[PDB]
């Protein structure tokens, strides 16, 4: 992606305060309530009819863990995207067949989740940094497609 | 389309706002402006540093005219009308850039409304800007 | 969306296209599959070759259903309540989808009727397919 | 981006059918035509108030030409598009500041042009080999916008 060098540090730590399962849990519940349409990937989660239940499901909140942990690594590698997602692109394009467009609405639905819980010290200059780096990973996520 | 469930969840966030759409009209466009710079080649004319006077004051023209949306979801091509005509005739704004102001717009009111912005209401207040984006964009009936 | 001009270029043109509704949804289809593998998704019970007959009869099923629509531009939410039902909330069906057949259909008429695809034909039967998928994603309810 | 030894051969072979006189103008203009927005970029071109003027209107016709070249140049040099593309992209992105959505349109539009010119010669498969073709142009132009 590369962002200045005073960008990098600020994102960076951010991330020192993020809980993955805490964020993780909530952006993956709010994009199976926001965009139900994703929904259908998941239907071995289990009962996913209601907000409560979605937000309540142990293995949304499972799964969501494992994503967040997934853009750590995307955040700590800013200068090697393509080369870190290379097989979560192979596995979400040519054996899931998911449309590209979704990884952008969970980049998006994440940045409102970290919005969320950060309040006023997610500065719309912290913001700016951070739709750099959410564009990059779906980017590199959707490399399969090229 | 928004369904009763919607309407009434909007019309409930939206008492939330209250009488700050203005500010957080203001704080969506500058969210916008730093996220987005290619936005900023609509406003040649406006100063676009921080804390602008000009963007608070447009921010607050937007803010108004959502809240007016929300008075009227049952007939938004309707009140809308003179909006749709600016947007899409004179100033041809490409479609893409609402689903950017709509982003910024629900990042603000996350980081304002941290308890009472739920997936429900998050939900609903999402189809709302893309049904007001639509009419916007649409050279219509 | 959808102007009284638009209205009146949609069944003009759907005039043009008459019996062939059947046909032509079938031909889409085999285009959408071949064109755009991850809509083969939604089809894992169907044979997706070449001449199949499931999918020749859906191909009829998606055809009358655009013609019923043609018929029902003044209230589409309303004739079309049942396969919105279907589409958005018992398939749910990704909305991406809908823009790909709607290219699909409008190069199976180019092929088909390259003389009466106008630029203002195509103008207004695209605009047309984009409020069809708009209700069909809906979930006003 | 990639296609199968027989593919670049009915791909090719139909390219050399085209006319460049005409479908570039017409893949333009039906563009600006069907989505509006674009004659935003196009204002120095004279009158676009209407389908009978954009259609007509020489600029359109010799603009038209020059894209529907740079296109040709994309369907030869289908593996190293990167390379092919990176200037027009930094002025696409730089200059202009066009929404790379919006190369896919274009790209879509010049599909439903070729459908009404060929028409059935411009079968489903050929149509699916163009849409990789498309798609990869499209990618390319964007590649500038990280
Ligand atoms: C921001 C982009 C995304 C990231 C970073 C991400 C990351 C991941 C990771 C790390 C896994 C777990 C792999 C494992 O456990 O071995 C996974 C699995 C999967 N992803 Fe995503 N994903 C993203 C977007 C999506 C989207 C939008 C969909 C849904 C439409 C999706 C559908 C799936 C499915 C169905 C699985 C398999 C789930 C399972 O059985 O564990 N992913 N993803
Ligand atoms: C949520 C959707 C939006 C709403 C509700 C909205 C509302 C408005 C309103 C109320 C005005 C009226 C000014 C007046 O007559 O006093 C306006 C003007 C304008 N809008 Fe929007 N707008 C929206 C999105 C956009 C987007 C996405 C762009 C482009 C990035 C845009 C560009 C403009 C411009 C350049 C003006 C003219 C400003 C000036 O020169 O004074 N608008 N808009
Ligand atoms: C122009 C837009 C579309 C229209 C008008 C349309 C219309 C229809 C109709 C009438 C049916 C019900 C037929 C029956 O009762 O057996 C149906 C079923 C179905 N549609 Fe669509 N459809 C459209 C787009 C889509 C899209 C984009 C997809 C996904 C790629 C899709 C996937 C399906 C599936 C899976 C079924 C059920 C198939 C079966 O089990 O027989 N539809 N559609
Ligand atoms: C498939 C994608 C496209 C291709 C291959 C393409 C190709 C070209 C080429 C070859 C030039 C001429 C540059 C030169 O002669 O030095 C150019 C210029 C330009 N393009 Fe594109 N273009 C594409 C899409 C777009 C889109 C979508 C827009 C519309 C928003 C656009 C707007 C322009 C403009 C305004 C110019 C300047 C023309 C002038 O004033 O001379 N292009 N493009």
């Amino acid at each position: 992606v590369q962002l200045s060098g005073e960008e990098k540090a600020a994102v960076l730590a951010l991330w020192d305060k993020v809980n993955e399962e805490e964020v993780g849990g909530e952006a993956l519940g709010r994009l199976l309530v926001v965009y139900p349409w994703t929904q259908r990937f998941f239907d071995s989660f289990g009962d996913l009819s209601n907000p409560g239940a979605v937000m309540g499901n142990p293995k949304v909140k499972a799964h969501g863990k494992k994503v967040l942990h997934s853009f750590g690594e995307g955040v700590h590698h800013l200068d090697n995207l393509k080369g870190t997602f290379a097989a979560l692109s192979e596995l979400h394009c040519d054996k899931l067949h998911v449309d590209p467009e979704n990884f952008r609405l969970l980049g998006n639905v994440l940045v409102v989740v970290l919005a969320r819980h950060f309040g006023k010290d997610f500065t719309p200059e912290l913001q700016a940094s951070y739709q750099k780096v959410v564009a990059g990973v779906a980017n590199a996520l959707a490399h399969k497609y090229h | 389309v928004l369904s009763a469930a919607d309407k009434t969840n909007v019309k409930a966030a939206w008492s939330k706002v209250g009488g700050h759409a203005g500010e957080y009209g203001a704080e969506a466009l500058e969210r916008m402006f730093l996220g987005f710079p290619t936005t900023k080649t609509y406003f040649p004319h406006f100063d676009l540093s921080h804390g602008s006077a000009q963007v608070k004051a447009h921010g607050k023209k937007v803010g108004d005219a959502l809240t007016l949306a929300v008075g009227h979801l049952d007939d938004l091509p309707g009140a809308l009308s003179d909006l749709s005509n600016l947007h899409a005739h004179k100033l041809r704004v490409d479609p893409v850039n609402f689903k950017l102001l709509s982003h910024c717009l629900l990042s603000t009111l996350a980081v304002h409304l941290p308890n009472d912005f739920t997936p429900a209401v998050h939900a609903s207040l999402d189809k709302f800007l893309s049904s007001v984006s639509t009419v916007l964009t649409s050279k219509y009936r």
